């Protein structure tokens, strides 16, 4: 229950599958709101419950408010800690295009990973993180492109 | 439904990364469900 | 995206 990245897991009778990924800071654990919709989550023993989310942001966290606040500078390179299904975490570097809304411009990374991999964390160079991935578009050749997706702290 | 998680790692940027994807510059608008789409 | 947006 420590500070690092998690895997977010479902089991019924049989094997487990990984649904999506989130971040542990500060005592709050971070993930998309469509990777547990809200759900408790098991942590070893004990059960954490959802304290915040927005359906529409994608976000929801646990334990307590959001704690990540780190912003993309609108310039410089990021990472992808993707952590996907059944492989371990690795770190891919992209410059982020823009998602160009009525709102405003947000930086948006055009990797494609399998949908467990929903929640993991997009780092700057301090290794601070800067939104997680995985609520986004198709483009008319079927590439994924992803938000980089922040809350509010 | 067992919801559960389980640690994968430690969060760090990884010096000399493998670069890859494109910076592609996008229309979209954002529904109240959360589904960004492209503007036509 | 394995599905088109998530």
């Amino acid at each position: 229950t420590t500070d690092g990245v998690y895997r977010v897991m479902t089991r019924r009778l049989l094997g487990s599958t990984q649904v999506g990924v989130g971040v542990m800071q500060e005592g709050v654990f971070h993930t998309m709101w469509h990777v547990t919709k809200g759900a408790a989550l098991r942590s070893g023993e004990g059960r954490l419950d959802p304290y915040w989310g927005d359906v529409k942001q994608d976000l929801v966290s646990y334990c307590g408010p959001w704690k990540l606040d780190a912003a993309w500078d609108g310039l410089s390179e990021v990472q992808l800690l993707a952590v996907p299904p059944g492989e371990r975490a690795k770190n891919i570097q992209t410059l982020p295009g823009i998602f160009k809304t009525k709102d405003g411009d947000i930086g948006a990374v055009a990797l494609d990973y399998p949908a467990g991999t929903s929640g993991s964390p997009i780092l700057d160079k301090c290794g601070r993180v800067i939104g997680l991935y995985g609520n986004g578009v198709v483009i008319k050749n079927g590439s994924y492109v992803s938000a980089i997706t922040q809350g509010k702290r | 439904v067992d919801m559960y998680i389980e640690r994968a790692g430690d969060i760090t940027w990884e010096k000399d990364a493998e670069v890859t994807g494109n910076s592609p510059r996008l229309d979209v608008a954002l529904d109240e469900s959360g589904d960004f789409s492209l503007v036509e | 995206k394995g599905x088109v947006k998530k």
